[PDB]
């Protein structure tokens, strides 16, 4: 069974500038396990992200989140990039600090 | 505490 | 409320690139507790919840060992499988197991289960009287007619109707303070225009535990659960949840639209607009 991750790109707390907080990127709802997920500040890979909260769904599908503190800065621009068998192209999720 | 074990299929 | 102790298990071959990758993680509730990954120098089994340092060093000793053990079995079920399904060694496969058992507010038994997939698929599943297996496919019959023979139901369900109990309860003693605790959401609505004199309003849910969540948004006293779009609740990083729902209304009526919250840490349920 083949199915294209979900990406989604979110913080802990509503951002302010300067504050401390968590940046997310919870990627879901794929199959095949096998994927590569970056988080990226200003085009350059975070160092230590951390990896957690694998699991599967009903359907088996796979869920997996990629977290790190972070305090975001009005200039900042921050994604999650995904590599995975059912995608062609690497994907690169922006944050929307405004969703 | 896990499974004790998972037999093979 | 009801809790649960589950285990989720995945094994996948990587063909010219050595062993197969043997990941099991496990949850109480939708927390995540304990975690072993085979693709470390070292692997082991390790913590992943704060309350579990209050396990000795055998507990950690024991889990290891018991997931090296894992790591073969499931080695062996990949190669099993290939003959099974007259499949090739060139390609990778995958095979996923969810153990588990919740118990009701009491602490006493409310269901056991494990169920198997082999490439996304539903392979073989122990029936909900804990007595039998259901198999999903012949290959799935003949792992059914292994296990009829060696007795592994019982075995089984001694696991889920004891061990497994035992364990939750005490889990959820160790980690009161953690998974006993109610954090409730805080709430914001979002705008954004869209073409056509149409909004989306989003309702936030931030900071939140348990998991278990409702968000509806409502016009006219009804809900309009059929046109929103929503997202799976989901971990924030920090042992809480976050979910979002929206609905696109008219330019202007903004004010008509209402998101209700409804959450274990709220008496009355949240009511807001934009
Ligand atoms: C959480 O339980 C506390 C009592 O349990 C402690 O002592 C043992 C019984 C063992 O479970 C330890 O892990 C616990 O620390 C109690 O004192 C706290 O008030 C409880 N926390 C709350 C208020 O939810
Ligand atoms: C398995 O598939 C191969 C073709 O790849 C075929 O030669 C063989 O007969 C099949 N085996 C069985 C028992 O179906």
């Amino acid at each position: 069974i083949q199915k294209t991750p979900q990406i989604q790109v979110y913080s802990r707390h509503p951002p302010e500038n300067g504050k401390p907080n968590i940046l997310n990127c919870y990627v879901t709802q794929f199959h095949p396990p096998h994927i590569e997920i970056q988080m990226l500040k200003n085009g350059k890979k975070i160092p230590k992200v951390e990896m957690s909260d694998m699991s599967f769904s009903k359907d088996w599908s796979f869920y997996i989140l990629a977290h790190t503190e972070f305090t975001p800065t009005e200039t900042d621009t921050y994604a999650c990039r995904v590599k995975h068998d059912s995608m062609a192209e690497p994907k690169t999720v922006y944050w929307d600090r405004d969703m | 505490f896990a499974p004790g074990n998972y037999p093979a299929l | 409320g009801p809790h649960s102790l589950r285990y989720f298990v995945t094994a996948v071959s990587r063909p010219g690139l050595g062993e197969p990758r043997f990941i099991s993680v496990g949850y109480v509730d939708n927390t995540e507790f304990v975690r072993f990954d085979s693709d470390a120098e070292n692997p082991r089994y390790e913590p992943r919840a704060r309350w579990m340092e209050q396990e000795g060093p055998e507990y950690w000793e024991r889990e290891t060992q018991k997931a090296k053990g894992n790591e073969q079995s499931f080695r062996v079920d990949l190669r099993t499988l290939l003959g099974y399904y007259n499949q090739s060694k060139g390609g990778s496969h995958t095979i996923q197991v969810i153990s588990g058992c919740e118990v009701g507010s009491d602490g006493r038994l409310l269901r056991g289960y494990q169920q198997y997939a082999y490439d996304g698929c539903d392979y073989i599943a122990l029936n909900e009287d804990l007595k039998t297996w259901t198999a999903a496919d012949m290959a799935a019959l003949i792992t059914k007619h292994k296990w009829e023979q060696a007795g592994e139901a019982e075995r089984l369900r001694a696991y889920l109707e004891g061990t497994c109990v035992e364990w939750l309860r005490r889990y959820l003693k160790n980690g009161n303070a953690t998974l006993l605790r109610t954090d409730s959401p805080k709430a914001h609505v979002t705008h954004h225009s869209r073409p056509e004199d149409k909004v989306t309003l989003r309702c936030w849910a931030l900071g939140f535990y348990p998991a278990d969540i409702t968000l509806t948004w409502q016009l006219n006293g009804e809900e309009l659960i059929q046109d929103m779009e929503l997202v799976e609740t989901r971990p924030a990083g920090d042992g809480t949840f976050q979910k979002w729902a929206s609905v696109v209304v008219p330019l202007g009526k903004e004010q008509y639209y209402t998101c209700h919250v409804y959450h274990q840490g709220l008496p009355e349920p949240l009511t807001l607009r934009w």
